[PDB]
Parts: C-alpha cells; structure tokens; sequence
C-alpha cells in the first residue's frame, strides 16, 4: 500500500493505490484507501484492513457527532486531536498485530492564509501527531519510494492540476519499486483514487483524470 | 398514586403552556422548522441526522438533554447498521419511549414537547413525515404540521385556515410566522429540512438571507 | 397498601378503556387481528415469532416495550435451544409474569392489555390459541377471540352473536369489523397469523389487499 | 405498622379465597391431586422432583413463579449432592421463607396456597407427607388431606366426612371430586404421585384414562 | 476408551467399553460410559473421567428442568443445542487437558418417519455438532477400529438385535487393536454397557445378551 | 409532586433574593463583572477559559462548587478536543443541566444564580455573549447586561436606562456602580474579559488599577 | 472446504463442498456450509465447524430479529456491517485456532439496475470486508485453484444456468487440486450444495441438479 | 422543605449557642486562640499545617471530626504538591464545601462552629488571616477577631471594644480573657500561631507558663 | 534528540533540537520539543513524541488548571512535583517502550535572590527528580556531548545573550557528535528552538536570533571568522 499527499497552491490532495496482498498473493485490485470523512479533510489509511476500514467510518461520524452536537465544526487542531487519539486506542492491537496508520489532509477554512490553507497531518501507532510542513508526506510499504519521488517533483507543483498530476506520478514510483502497491492496471482499467480539498470542501477525482494522467507518465516513461 | 399521575401531568402541562411556540410544516422542498426564539445562540431545532430534524419547546436544559440523546442515538444505530437505516420514525419511537420513562420515575417530569421531522432521500419520492412526541410518551404522526409550546389553539387554527400542500419556502415561512403571531430575524430561529440536499438535508436560514424571505 | 393497589388499577383500567379497540379470531385459515388504528406507520399488531403473534391495546410507548421485550424473549429462547421450542403459552407465561411484576413495582403501572396467539406448524393440526394477559398480570386462554381495549361489551356481545367457528378470510374479517363498529382501509391496521405459511405465519393485509376484501 | 399487616394479610386472603379449589389427598397409591381447572393448558399442579408434588390456589403468575422457583431449588440440590437428599420437607420449608420474604418485604403480598407433597421411594414404606404453605409463610402438615383456594370450608366438611385412610384411586378420586362440588374432564386438572413407580412418581391423569377413573 | 452407536430400523444402539487407564496401567475395569439421559436419549462420553459424569449428570438434570418449567420435553434440536453448549462452556478446561467428548443417541418422537426416528450425534471440543447420515459413529481411543469394523458389518443391521450385536463386536474389534479400551473379560464377568432406543423409550441392555453376544463373537473367531 | 417542587423552587429563590448583588456588562473592550463583595479573599467572579468568564450570586459554597465544575469541564474538554472548540454557549449549557439536575435531585436545591460571558479570540469581531443560569436550569443570554442577586429590579432599571452599548471601561464602571447603588474598592470585586488579551482575556482590577476606573 | 460464489445476469449464485478433514483423515463426507440466512441473501462459511455453524445460525436470527423489531429489513450495507461486527468478535478466539469466515452473497432489492443487483462480500479474521467487483470469489483451503478456475471460465457465465455450471466446476477444479476439498461422489450420491438469489428471493438448488452438472463436468474431462 | 433546613437551622444554632466561646484575635506576633476549657485532654484548638490553626466551638465528636479531616486534607495536598502551597483559605474553601454537605445531607446538621487562621511565613510581611466557617457552609474572612460558640453579642462588643490591632502577647490576652468574661489557667486553652516560628507557628501556651501572661 | 537547559545572572534558557528518527532513516527536521507551560516554565522532553506530547500538554493544562480552581498559581516546588507524579504514571508503559524524560526549566517569582530564582530540573523514568545546582542539564541520545560541551562553555555565561549562544553551541555540538540530533539547516532554514525566561516571563526566541548564533558558530569553526 501507498498513500501520498502534497500541498499545492489554495489546497491539498491525495491520492492511495488499490492492491492488496496476502504475502506474496495478490488478494485485491480495487481496493480504496482514501476516504472523504468531512467537508474539508480526507483520510488515507495504510495496514490492517479491519483497522482501516473502522478508522475512517468512525472519524467521519465522530467528526458530524461533534458538528451536531454542539451546531459548529471541530477546529482542525481538534480534528487531528480525535484521529490521535483514535489511534492510541488502538495500540494494544497494533501491538498484536492490527496495525493501521492513517494520513490526514485537510483544508483549514480558519486559516489566516488560503494560499497555504492546506494541511497533512501523519500519525504514529501510538497517537502522536505531526503537521507536515515540508510540502508533502506519505505512508505505506512503498512511502519512501514515493517520498523520494516527490522530493524530486515536488517543484513542478504550481496549481491543483499539477499537484494531481505528481501524486499520481509518486504513487506510479511507488509501485514500481514496491510489490505491495499497485500500478495503474489498463487492462482491468483500474487507477488510484484521489481527493482534491480547496475552499470549496473535499471532492472525489474522477477516474477519468486520473486514468489520462496515469497514461502520461506512462507514455512518458516509454 | 393517581393523584400523583395527575400531578405530573398537570406540570409539564402547565410549563409548556409557558414556554415559547414552535411550528413545523411540511413544504415542497422539504419540512419548514420556525420558532419564537430571542437567542441567539441557544437552539431549539436542530439536525438529528441526514433526513431528519427536530425541534422542541419547553424547559432548554430538558429538552437539550433530549436532542443530546437523539443525536447519540442516531450516530449509534448509523454506525452499528447503516446510515441508510436510521429513520424519523425510529427516532420518534424513541423518544416516546424515553419521555414515557422520565414521565413516571423521574423526580419531577420533562416540560418538553416534542417534534421529529423526515423528509425523502436524495431523488426519492416520499411524503415528509411528522412526528409529535409530548411529555407523557404519547406520539401522534401529522400529516400537514405540527405546533408546539406556549398557547398552541390559534396557532394550530390560523393554520388549519392558510395551509396549503406543497407551498413555496417563501410562502410556508410567511403562513408560518403568521400563524405564531396569534417577529423579525432577531426573534426567530428558522430551519429546514430541504430535501434536495444530496445528503444532510439540514440547514438553518439566518441573518440576511431570512429577512429577504420575510 | 390496600388503597394504592386499588388506585393503581383503577388507572390501568381507564386507561385502557379510553385506549381504541382490537379484536383476535380463530378462523380456518389461522388468527385473525383487526384493530381500530389511524396511524399509518405506529403498529399496535407485530410478529412475535414463527407461528405466533402479538396485539394490543392502551398506551403506545408501554405496548410497544413489551412488544419488543416479547421479541427479545422468543429469539434468545429459539436460539439458545430450537425454533420449535418457542410456543405461544411460553410467550403469554412471560408476559403474565412480566405485566405482574410491574404492575407491583413500577412507579406507575401499565395501561395496555395483550393478545398473544399461536397457529399450527405448517401441515399440522392444532386449534388456534387465543392468551389474554391483563395490566395486573392475570392470564386467560380463549377458544375463539379475544376482544381489547375501549369499551369491550358491545364489541364482545357482537362477536359472541356472529362468531362462527372455522370461517372464512372474508368472513371473519366482516364479523370483526362489524364487531367493531358496536372504518375503512385507512383507519384498520390487520393481518393474519396463516397456518398455511410454512414458516413464519404473520402476514399484513394491506392497501388494495385490504381494500379488495373490505 | 399493625393495619399495614392487616391490610396486606386481608387482600391476600381476598385474592385466594376468590380463586378456584384444589385438594390432594393421601391413598394407598400416593398424593392424589384434584383441581378445578378449566385452562387446557395452564396448570395449577406440577411435578417439583422425583417424589415430590406441587398444586397452588391463586393468582396464576404468582403461585408459577414459585413452582419455578422450587424446581430450580430442588434441581440445584440434587446436583449439588444427591438426588435423594431432595425431600419434601425440604421445599415446604424453603416455600415458607420464600413466602415469609415475599409477605413482608415485596410491594404487593402474593395470592396464594401452596401444597407440597412427596410419597416413599420406590420400594419404601412411609406415610405419604403434605405440607400446606400459605400466604405468609405458616405452615403445616397434613396427615390426610389439603384444600386451598376459595371457600374451603365446605370442601374440608366433606373430605372430614367421606375421607377413608388408604383409598383406592378411584374411591380418592370421587370423593375428592364430589368434595369439590360442596364437574367433568374438560373442567378438572388431576395428577398422582405414584408410589409404584421407580423414580418419577408425577404422572398427569387426562383425557380418556381421567374419564375412565371417574 | 471406545463408544459407538449406530441406528437401526425403528431405533437406535450405544455401547461402551469399561475400561481406565493411567498411561499404560489399567485404572479400572468398571467404568460405566453410556447413560440414559432421558426417556428418549442417552450419552457416551469419552476422555477425563471428571468431566464426563458432570456431562452426564448435569444434562439430564438440564433436560428434565426443561420438561418441569415448560411442560414439555425439548425438541430433538434442541436437546442437542443445550449439549453442544455445555461442550462448549467447557473448551477452556479442555484446552488445559480436562477434554471430554459426547455421543449422543436418541429417538425422535417427532420425527415424520419412526423407521427412521433414530439419531446419532457427534461433538467436537469447541461445541460443533454434527448428525450422523451414514448409521453409525465412533468416539474414544478405538474409534478408528470401531468405525472400520461397523463400515464392513453395518450391513448386517436390519433389526435392534442385530444392530446390538454388531455394536457389541465393533467394541471387540476396537478392544482388539487399541489397549486403552476393554474387551469382554470372561473371568471376571464383566461386559460393554449398553442402551436401545426405539419408540417404547431407552432401557439398558441386559449384561447377560451382552455376554452371550460376546461369548458368540469370541467362539466365532476361534 | 407538584407542590414540592414549588417548595424547592420557593426555598432557592428566597435565598437568592438574600444575597449580595452582582452585574454583568457588554463594553468596548470586553465584558466587565462588578460584584458587591466585602471579602478580601472568597471570590464570586471567576475565570473558566481563555475567553470565559463566570459570576454568582447566592450560597458561596455552592456557586463555588459550580465554579470549579466549570473549570473542571473547560479544561477537559480543551484537552480532548482544542482549546478552541471551548465556548461560553457550551459551559452555559452544561450549567443547566447541571443546575437542573441539581434542582430536582438534590436533598436541597442549589440557591444561586449564574453568569457565563464569553469574549471574542484576539483580533476577532464578535459581540460579547452574556448567559443567565438560574437555580432551576432555566437560561437565557443577554445582549447587554445581567444582573444577579439581592434585588435585581432597581439595580436593571437603573442599567436599561443608563446602559450604552460601546462604553469605555470608566464609563461602563461608573453605570454598573450605580446601578448596583440602587460601594468602595474594599466592598466591590471587579474584572473584565479584555477582548485585547493575546489569549487569557480575564483580569481582575484592584487596588491602584482599580482606583483609576472609579 | 471450497466455497464458491459468482454474479451472473440478475442474480449471484454460491455453492459448497462437502468435505470435513481432521489432518488426513476424512472426517465427514455431507457437510453442509451453504445456508440461506434471509429471503435474499446467503452465507457459505470455512473454517472451524462449531464457529461456523454459530455464525449462520446467529446471523439469520440476527437479521430477522431486526425486521420483526423495525418493520422492514436491514439495507444490504447493514447486512455487510453485522456480519463484520460478528467475525471481529471471535478474533479473540480465532487467535486461538477457532477461525472461521464467511463469504457473502445476496441480491440488493433496493438496487437501481436489477441485472447487476447481485453482491458478493468477503470477510476476513478481524472483521474487514469487500464488495467483490470482479464477478466471482472463493474461500476455504481450495479457494485458490477454484478462482484461477473461475478466471478462466467465468467468460462463459450469462445466466443463473451457466452460472451454476461453472460455480460447480469450480468446486470441482478445487476438489481435483484440494485434498481438503471434497468433489462429487457419484458412488454415495453426494454432491456439493448451492443456493441461487435473484429478484424472486434466495432458492437451495436441487441435488439432482447439480448431479446433472457434475456428471456433464466429468463426461467431458474423461473426453 | 422550607420548613426543613429552618429546623436544621435551628437545631445547629441552639447547639452552638449553649456551647462554651473561643475567640481568635491577631497581634504583632502572629494569632492569638482563647477558649474556655474546663478539660485537661479533651482540645478546642489545634494545629492543622505549618502556618495554619484550628478552633472550634459546639459539639466536640463533631468539631473533632472536622479537625481530623482537615488535617488529612492539609498533609495530603502539601505531599500532592508543595507544603507552601497550602493555604488558610485553602482549608477555610474545604471546611465550607464540607460543613455545607453536611448541613444539607446528613441525618443531623453539626452544631460547630469554626475558625480557621493563618499568620505570614517566616520572614515574610503578611497580615494574619482569620476565616470563620458557620453550621450551613457560610464563610467570612474577618481582620481582626472571630468569636464563637455559646452568647457571642456580649463578647464581640467587648472585643469590638478593647481591641487594638497589633497588640503584644500579654495584652491581646488580657483583651481576650476579658471579653470572654462577659479566667484561670484551669479552664482557659490557649494557644498561638507565632509568626516567628521557622516552620511551625503554632505552640500551645499551658501551665505556669500561661500563669505568667495572665 | 538533544535538549540543553542552562541558568544565567537573572533567568534561564531551554533549547532543542529539531530531527526525528526512525531506525537510522531521517522521519522529522521541524519537530518541536521545548514547550512553555505557564508563565515561567518550559517544558523539553526526549523519547517517545506520542508520550512527549501529552506530557507537555496535559502538564500546562494542569498547572492552569490549579491556577483557576485555587486563584494563585502553584509554588515552584509544586509544579516539580506534579510533573514527576506525571512521569511516574507512565512507567509502565515506559517499561514497554514508550518512555520520554521530561526536562523542567523555571523562574521562581518566589525565590530570595532574583538572580540566581532560575531553576532547572531534571526527572527519571519513575518519577524521580533533582534540582541541578550546577548550571546547566541536558536529556536526550546527545545530552553527554552537549554537557561536555558546557562544561567547558558555561564560564562564558554572564547573561541572557550569551547563555543563550551556549547552548545553541551545545546543541551544536551534540549534533556535531550523535547522528539523532539535528544541527542547524541553512540549506532548508530551520534552526533550533529555544525559549528564554526570567522576571518578565518565559518567551519564544525568534528563529532569527538563533539562525544568527548558528551561522557564527559555524563560521567560527571553518576558521571563515579567520
């Protein structure tokens, strides 16, 4: 698995491949990874499915739950306060083996300046918590590649497009060099999902965008 | 103990014959929520959950508590189930069933009344639905509207006389407001239930944008 | 506490006589319920089980806990032995138990009055069983109907007259609505315990279906 | 508190003495039981262990809470030591302070009678033993015979009269039956403790073979 | 320890060896294994001494505790449930070395068809289940040899003597191959207990058929 | 029922009346508390939040109680959620119900009577918010000024008429002073919420700094 | 235990095996591992017996539980949901070695396009599912060649007819390559079982059905 | 229940009244406690922490009580935090917490009164201060003197009187002993917090010691 | 990690360094590690960052917390001791790995002698804790390379300015020798943190300032200076 986010200008993106295995078996092809879980974040979780799964349903209710509750959003630093501790609850669990680690982004509307209102947020399995402020982050069994991709393309990143386009180029790497994600699959026509957050709240990419890009890269590449 | 049960009863009906009134109507988009409200910040409508609403007169604190409970309710069958599976009716069961039990072992019973409202899903055709839960546990599904709190008789005519099915928002709100009068945005807390919503079908109309329909 | 006993079933009792009618016949087909109900969506007749069903009259909220209660009770039981060990006079047992129990105990007691009945296994041959259990907990069995809520009497006097054993679907029906009257589609909630079901019996009838045979 | 203990004494008594008759009678067989019962399928006496009877006069809830009790008691302490270490005696005893406790500390006394009743294992010779049990927790033992439930007295005149030591099942039988009447198969509840029987004495005389005996 | 059972038209046959053993010495030649456990049913038990009495013992108490509260016996299905379940309450126990497995033979007075109303039912340590379909099954140390005699003799089974013998010399054969379960012993008198269930109701099999079945085994083979 | 609530509602409100007088005013900078209070050390006004203040009237022990609920309730939730999500609407909130609990529950009822204000976050534009919690759990925010114990109706007539929105911090003390007349630094307990505060807003004013308002 | 399961036009079909093992050894040659849970849907399990047999026995009553108390069904997300939460409460126990997981099949009534209206959910130990996408899934010791059988012929699926076709010679592919997975037994009569669920509500196939199917499967690779 | 916490009141204050005086003044060297005290053993004023002291009039098991719970209150938060970080006032805000609780809760209200005093640490400039806890919770801080128990009119209008702010040791005495009279060794307690002291300030004065003063 | 504390003639400073690690793999340049707490205290904590976070956290609302309910704030001896009450509870889980240490920088507002009312505090993993009477304190995988290094540095101290190079030199210096700790990054722009405090209250020091000291150090030991 791997999931990347990146920071562009007026937002944030993210995108995660679609395999699973089961040791050296490959168990899923389609898999989705990053789930919308309110207005303005999304979440990307790698490890345990179980775990995954249970994260990101539960945050989006817990996220509504405070929002209903109390007639007004969490802050974002609350936001990420709830998926932490989320985490830590699991650690007992992560320590027998149903580790998950999830990859927040987010768009701060509260946020002095909407240029750099983008946010990531990373966590460990025992809660702790850091607000990405290199540009970029990523985790899963291929991150490194994918990080070592972004620290080369990170540059070219000047608008949303362009952002989209180098996640899915670092998810690209990242299942060139790791057998645990996924590439693009023409054939089955399957690509990785995104998620774009700007002011106007968080939005599925569609397939489609994603599929041309992934065969930009490829043509590139060839 | 019959004397007892006479007592309570008279209590709660006493306090909410005190309280500020509160109307729901059914709408063409959806369910029109309005009450007599001064506040500004403490509420007596609100989302429940994706397709339903509630509102409330009475005693705050009490009927705070009440929406409170909903609220963990819903999230908790939504979550245990799917969210799909949560309906107004569910809710107002129970409520009913809640403020049946407040009613005879509580110290002293809620002077609360309550309303849930359900409007359809996203693209679906169905009848709003509107529920009607008082202090002792009884409920009453209504088809047109609901009214609430304080002196509800004029209210409840001035209504039976301007309802029209299907109105506009526009035209709701004012049959609305006229009915209560029997009240500019500074004293009116307004909702609806907008059923064109993909999926949280709540939403409040404040500040500028009520006084335009006003 | 003479007095308070007395008091205690003096309120159960007006309760229900205030509450709306529901009559329960043994007929050819299996049992069948028919009850004065206006709500479209609150149900006061419920599958219990397989082959045994559930109908009552008073206080919504306290009918419909024991609804759920009953419902409880068969399932664990059929799962924590056989399906076919769950019988209507278990169900009737619990719930004389229960209603006793909190018609001593609770703050207040309840204002319903049960019908528990039972029809054959698919493919065997078994009468009917009609169980009346009362607010204070006591129990009745009944050979061919068993009449709830409002005042009885007439209802009771009716049925005693035109009641035949073994009728027909229709029949019936028109013997219990008429019964009854001492109402259209909209304002009856029935449906039918069916021994012919080779499972589960409880049916409602409903809408066109409804209408067709009123 | 001297009226709060006449009062909870008096409605007791009222409630049993409203309900219908039972008798058990000592024979050369065993225990016989008679009881006027019209329920085809409620039972007012049972099996509690091997040699060990139960009949009660009352309210049915109440008096089958106690059965149920005495069968878990009697079952609990014949696994935890020895099936024959289970004696009448034994649940008579437990009866009344189950009854001492209920008169005292419940919300409501319970309406009713117990009888206990065990004859000798298989093999044995012993006198069979009754024990009757009432409202309150008093209890006694009876040499010949109990009756309980409504007006007893002249029930009690006619056993004094006709009760012979040592009868025939059949002479028990109608001389229980017609002490009664001071009825037929579809109005009689009748099983024995059978002495001649190897382990579970209880068997529940109906239908054809009750029809035969009378 | 060996226990079978079989059906037979109109009923059904459990036998079981008498034989203890502490490793290799021989604890007891007594041990009585089939219990009638109600009217219509008994129950084999095979593995720790402690545990299987309590089975025994405790489900027919459970049985007629039923019958007693309800009025009426449980269901055949249900009967086995309330088994199962005890079975299960046990696992923990079993899994620290107090195993014990029942058979179970009865006769469903339910049953639309009485030739066939016979029942056998076998149970794993974790509560499984299963009803026999194939007219015989086998619990205990000699299980094996006791199933691959009866799968050679189960043909012979037409009627409750038959099916008694054929019981009686799959417990042989099991005694013949496996030490931890007894054969007859002639010198001292001492034979396989065992139970038939047909409509009429369970009753113990006499030792002296017992004998004589063994005695004509015995002499057959010589 | 009915009338021991009246009692308890009775007992809180003459206790309230006793006590010494305490106001609450919207002003330029923030909102200042202006309490008659002779101690030099037990204090009736309060911070709870960066942004949220409290003050009472009544029972010192109690209020004090309620004081420490409070701050035990704001820097809780800060810490499980964000500081920033912690608001004077929520601890009024949680003050009724609290206060409500209490009233019904308790062997006696809490006489007191509770102000929440909140200030906006630095560099912000929000009106001040003034919340009035009384012994019963009722609320109520204000737009402009509360007032609490003694007898309140001179000391808010003398604010509804001298009262200007926007008043500098001298001009809101010299109105609050008077209206309380209706008074030295030794007998006066100020502070404000100073909406200039990078953070803390609360500050009390005493002594010298206390002595160039006046 | 092999269990099959795969999305024809208009409905899902699933079947299962017959075999029991304990190690080598035969142990059971009729077991039963494909129940109907509710009108329109049906639960094949693999693994441990007794958890099994807990699972679709509990799950029905569960489901129907939840009718009788709220009027109308589970949505089909709320069937996914229980049975997840239900597997994730025995991972203690699966730990243990008492493993057991379910394969889902159902029909979605409230479905927009009834031709694709069928559902196929896998679970795993701690409760984690999948919405199959791929049209077929397998569980149990013989999963793996009955899905790279699957692969290969579930081109030919274009109805409950072929569909069944292939579910059975799927389970036959898994029996031929899976000692642990019982195939036809023509000597005794026994066959593996199959429910089929379309708009009409879930059905147990006929043995003599999947008789006709196995021998067809077994004339043809006989040649 | 108004009714109720008068009757307490009452009880309380006639208690208190027809127990025997303390009084507690401040001097230059730190706080002075007299009590009339007949015992050789049995003590009315106490140590409670380094700079902190205890006196009480009324009920002795009760005064002791809340002696003891102080003490366990005052050495179990120096060992939580700091020593210096208890406080006088500290103590005095638990007393008042406590005395409250029990007034309300309690089968039977205490009848004491207490004093809580606390002079500056060594070295330090800090006025004394003198906190005076009522039966009901009620708490006042006085500058110069606290009288308690039995008729303090007389008393206090002596002290009110005679009293001179920092007085010397045998002056205050003299004051003190003398305003009680409205004295010898054998029935005064007297004892000082001596601000003088490095840690701890209180030292009982006894004996010919006290004789010299005098 | 590395977090050096050091007293000078009126108050005290606390530095930290920026780097996380995972294994030998570099996870964090901009971590944050020294917090203020209250008014006159800050907080640097080595270890476990899910641990360390909490522990600054939930210490500064607990030090308000006493503040609000009591009206004045602990004594400087108090919040010593519910800091190490704090680190006890999390032996432990300490025990299973997750340990952090807890470095404790003050300014007593109580104390006799102002210029010397600056404290530093050092904790162990059950509790225990010592109040440094020489200077300076370091904790964390550098803490014996910068102590070294302020052994020889602090007689250099004389006020705020200066013991505030002293221990950016230190941490230098820490980083210089164990490869857990981050030096400063010119090429990035982030630089340790610190916060100074004394009788006006503890603060933030600009990055600037520290970036000033490290580009001096730097160039002081190219011999550039030269």
């Amino acid at each position: 698995t791997t999931i990347v986010a990146l920071k562009y200008p007026g937002g944030v993106v993210m995108a995660g491949d679609r395999r699973s295995t089961q040791g050296n078996m490959i168990s899923g092809r389609d898999v989705r990874k990053v789930y919308i879980t309110d207005d303005y974040t999304a979440t990307g979780i790698a490890g345990t499915a179980a775990v995954a799964v249970e994260f990101a349903r539960l945050y989006a209710v817990e996220l509504e739950h405070y929002e209903k509750l109390e007639g007004v959003p969490l802050t974002f630093a609350g936001k990420i306060n709830r998926l932490a501790i989320m985490v830590r609850g699991n650690l007992a669990a992560a320590m027998q083996g149903l580790l998950a680690l999830p990859l927040l982004a987010g768009y701060d509307i509260h946020a002095s300046d909407p240029q750099s209102a983008g946010r990531i947020v990373s966590f460990d399995a025992a809660g702790g918590w850091n607000i990405e402020e290199e540009g970029y982050q990523a985790v899963g069994s291929g991150s490194l590649f994918a990080k070592s991709s972004m620290k080369k393309l990170y540059s070219q990143v000047t608008d949303g497009d362009s952002g989209l386009r180098v996640a899915v180029e670092a998810l690209y790497d990242a299942a060139d060099d790791d057998s645990a994600t996924g590439g693009p699959d023409l054939v089955r026509g399957i690509f990785p999902t995104a998620v774009i957050i700007d002011a106007d709240g968080a939005v599925d990419v569609p397939e489609s965008r994603i599929a041309e890009l992934a065969r930009a890269i490829i043509e590139s590449r060839s | 103990m019959e004397q007892a049960m006479r007592e309570r009863s008279e209590l709660a009906r006493k306090g909410i014959a005190r309280a500020k009134s509160v109307v729901a109507l059914a709408y063409a988009g959806g369910v029109l929520f309005v009450a007599e409200n001064p506040s500004r910040s403490l509420q007596k409508i609100s989302e429940l959950y994706d397709r339903v609403g509630f509102a409330a007169a009475g005693k705050f604190n009490e009927f705070d508590n009440l929406r409170r409970g909903g609220i963990q309710f819903a999230d908790t069958r939504g979550y245990a189930y799917d969210r799909r599976d949560v309906t107004g009716r569910q809710l107002a069961n129970v409520y009913a069933q809640t403020l049946g039990t407040i009613f005879t072992e509580q110290a002293k019973p809620y002077e609360v009344e309550l309303c849930v409202a359900e409007v359809a899903h996203y693209g679906e055709t169905k009848r709003p639905e509107l529920y009607r839960i008082t202090y002792d546990g009884s409920i009453a599904d209504e088809p047109h509207f609901v009214v609430m709190g304080g002196t509800t008789e004029p209210i409840a005519n001035a209504l039976k006389e301007s309802y029209a099915e299907n109105a506009s928002l526009t035209d709701a709100l004012r049959i609305a407001v006229a009915a209560l009068r029997a009240l500019g945005v500074a004293s009116l807390e307004v909702a609806v239930l907008d059923a064109n919503r993909p999926r949280r079908a709540f939403r409040r109309i404040t500040g500028s944008a009520l006084q335009a329909l006003l």
